[PDB]
RNA sequence: AUGAAAGUGUGGCCUAUCGAUCCUUUAGUCCCUCGGAAUUUGAGGCUAGAGGUGCCAGAAAAGUUACCACAGGGAUAACUGG
RNA sequence: AUCCGGGUUGAAGACAUUGUCAGGUGGGGAGUUUGGCUGGGGCGGCACAUCUGUUAAACGAUAACGCAGAUGUCCUAAGGGG
RNA sequence: AGUGAACGUAGGUUGGGGCCUCGCAAGAGGUGCACAAUCGACCGAUCCUGAUGUCUUCGGAUGGAUUUGAGUAAGAGCAUA
RNA sequence: GUUUGACCUCAAAUCAGGUAGGAGUACCCGCUGAACUUAAGCAUAUCAAUAAGCGGAGGAAAAGAAACCAACCGGGAUUGCCUUAGUAACGGCGAGUGAAGCGGCAAAAGCUCAAAUUUGAAAUCUGGUACCUUCGGUGCCCGAGUUGUAAUUUGGAGAGGGCAACUUUGGGGCCGUUCCUUGUCUAUGUUCCUUGGAACAGGACGUCAUAGAGGGUGAGAAUCCCGUGUGGCGAGGAGUGCGGUUCUUUGUAAAGUGCCUUCGAAGAGUCGAGUUGUUUGGGAAUGCAGCUCUAAGUGGGUGGUAAAUUCCAUCUAAAGCUAAAUAU
């Protein structure tokens, strides 16, 4: 029951898998259901977009932090900055996240102008005055796209000092590896004996 | 503050790191002025538990190092044994002295 | 190491005298790791040994059936025949 | 046909009981195992890991429960040099 | 933890189809892809070597090794049947 | 020792009004629980945290708005798919098993109590009775309840006190349109000949077509019939999605917002620890459970190698509600 010369495979089919195989024939049938579901929700939510204004937010995990992305909800700091209430924001179509806090000025300013640009573009209907017929723009998130901020230029001058960026990284790694051992070799032989010595 | 390179101590990108507002969740266990008054009075009435008497007995007999060694088997942790033996030292001070 | 030296010597003059993984233990090394960041125990790793499998490429293992059973076998006994 | 206490009466008593954990005993019970080769299996044996000579037919290879034997050690000298 | 692929015409050598040159042709000469053997060079590992330096124990330049790798050396792969 | 009345706990009734079982079970929430089998044997492992067994729901269920992930320039309830990945991890480290974070997408929506002195007024609720405009409303009357029913507060906050200016609100009736349940109407050859029992077949000449889907009719029918296509005209429900639309009118009462000042309660046989069993990929122990112990208030959990000392980061447990994307 072993190969001629073949890669050793791990096929996880020793349970009753045949009893819980899920084939997606329903793909096309679900696709028209989701489109009908969107069309009916847009008829219900008559003049308003299907999605709420999301904030911009820098992705976690250093692998991915190089790119920004539409987060969940703005913040109590950004809402107060833009000049509205965290209650009023939720009702007039802005996701507000009670959790997230602002430690970054470029993200803060980006999202604060994103609230100001949304407020500029929407026209909120009065409660009981009159209903002005404004044909519905469906996707708010498509109206306000997530711009990946270009953080540099095309070409520049070589403002060089010649410090060997490899040698810079290698010394920075050494400073990390011997931060504690040098604090111990400074607590003894340097001090704790000088503390008694004249 | 971070350096600006993807290895080392503070590592990496330098942005405007300033600044959040303080969360009201972060002062979860704040003495306050109710719980101070209620915990002070409920200890008046009454009864430091049988192990709390045994720890007081061991503090005045064999110091700490035995108070804690026994307290940490009686309680769960070492961090709790420490704080227990410390509150026992304080009630010993507040009662026995003067 | 020996010998004046040429040289000879990586165990027994030569042909036998022996043992994987996992586990444990030892030797090595200013070594690496314990992933939020430090130190010392502790544990884990890296390179070479040892504790052993005699069924010796290495399961962890006593009978009985005349109460018996199933898959087989003329590859194989109890009768003939050759 | 006495008053009072409303403790029905009498044993036993912080032992026992029960709960949890720990040691022993536990074929009453459960699960499972109970080598291989082989002039049938079994009883013998080891032809199962190795070594010498012969079988072996003058290169090498070569079987049988073929033949006559051997190994699981011994040695800081029985190693090395002179 | 890490580190990370050009001394040279991306190397030399023996082969090597095809193409170029001289020729009537036989042939000789040149250039030689793939592929084959081989000697090197480059990267990581292991064993050392241990410069300028310096948080005086960090840094590891420089050059070697019958050692080692499923490596580099003008990419072959991905998707489907 | 009596008089009468309370209170507390426990009863009774064929007491006024009510509710539970059982069925079904594809999917869902739990409990309990194998062996065959795989390992070329077999006891751990595996099958499998499956079948069987039992308790319990709904159109979905469960989950869910952090005692989360992370270590980033940080993300931000829940579920599902693609991916991570047959990976990190587990394992007689054999057979075999085996997640999670980030990332793209589907759908998106948030919230509620406990702990506060209403204390210049239990403001609250069931019930009974009467009347009405009856999924209810109001008056009066018994009761519940201070051993705490309402208003206010939920950590993002927020409360009390101080000063200063604004800014926004409720109810129903009536059709249209909305979603379902249906009804009805809405073109075209039965012309000629030939075989045949029958023409719905062949040949000829047309017709309609947003209708040549389908079926029926004595053989293959767009044109014979029903329907099909296209629009129309009805009637009956569920109505708050909106439009028109008219009575009011809440209100003297509620909500958001700024600066100052004092405060700022936040869940216990729990958390956690030891140990036993089980379970997990979770490895000096991932969850769960029994038993012993049993905290704290700058506190507690977590930070995937046990501890001690030192910092840091991140949440806020032991109370609770919540559609859609998913299963069938």
């Amino acid at each position: 029951a072993i190969s001629k010369n073949l890669p050793i495979l791990k096929n996880h089919f020793r349970k009753h898998w045949q009893e819980r195989v899920k084939v997606h024939f329903d793909q096309a049938g679900k696709k028209v259901s989701r489109r009908n579901a969107r069309a009916t929700r847009a008829a219900k939510i008559a003049p308003r977009p299907l999605d709420l204004l999301r904030p911009v937010v820098r992705a976690p995990t250093v692998k991915y932090n190089r790119k920004v992305r539409a987060g969940r909800g703005f913040t109590l700091a950004e809402v107060k900055a833009a000049g509205l209430t965290a209650a009023y924001a939720r009702t007039i179509g802005i996701a507000v996240d009670h959790r997230r806090q602002n430690r970054n000025q470029e993200i803060f300013d980006a999202n604060v102008q994103r609230l100001k640009e949304y407020q500029s573009k929407i026209i909120v209907f009065p409660r009981n005055g009159k209903a002005p017929e404004a044909e519905q723009v469906l996707s708010a998130a498509a109206t306000f796209p997530i711009a990946q901020p270009a953080t540099d230029v095309e070409a520049r001058a070589v403002q060089d000092n010649g410090e060997s960026a490899f040698r810079t990284l290698r010394l920075a790694r050494s400073e990390k590896k011997f931060r504690g051992i040098r604090e111990k070799r400074a607590r003894e032989k340097a001090e704790a004996e000088a503390e008694k010595k004249k | 503050v971070k350096t600006g390179i993807a290895i080392g101590l503070n590592k990496g990108k330098k942005v405007t790191s300033m600044t959040p507002a303080p969360k009201i969740s972060y002062k979860k266990g704040a003495a306050s002025n109710r719980t101070k008054f209620v915990r002070s009075l409920v200890r008046e009435i009454a009864g430091l538990s049988p192990y709390e008497r045994r720890l007081i007995d061991l503090i005045r007999n064999s110091g700490e190092k035995r108070a804690r060694k026994v307290a940490k088997k009686r309680l769960g942790s070492f961090t709790r044994a420490k704080a227990k033996v410390e509150e026992m030292n304080n009630i010993i001070a507040a009662s026995r002295r003067h």
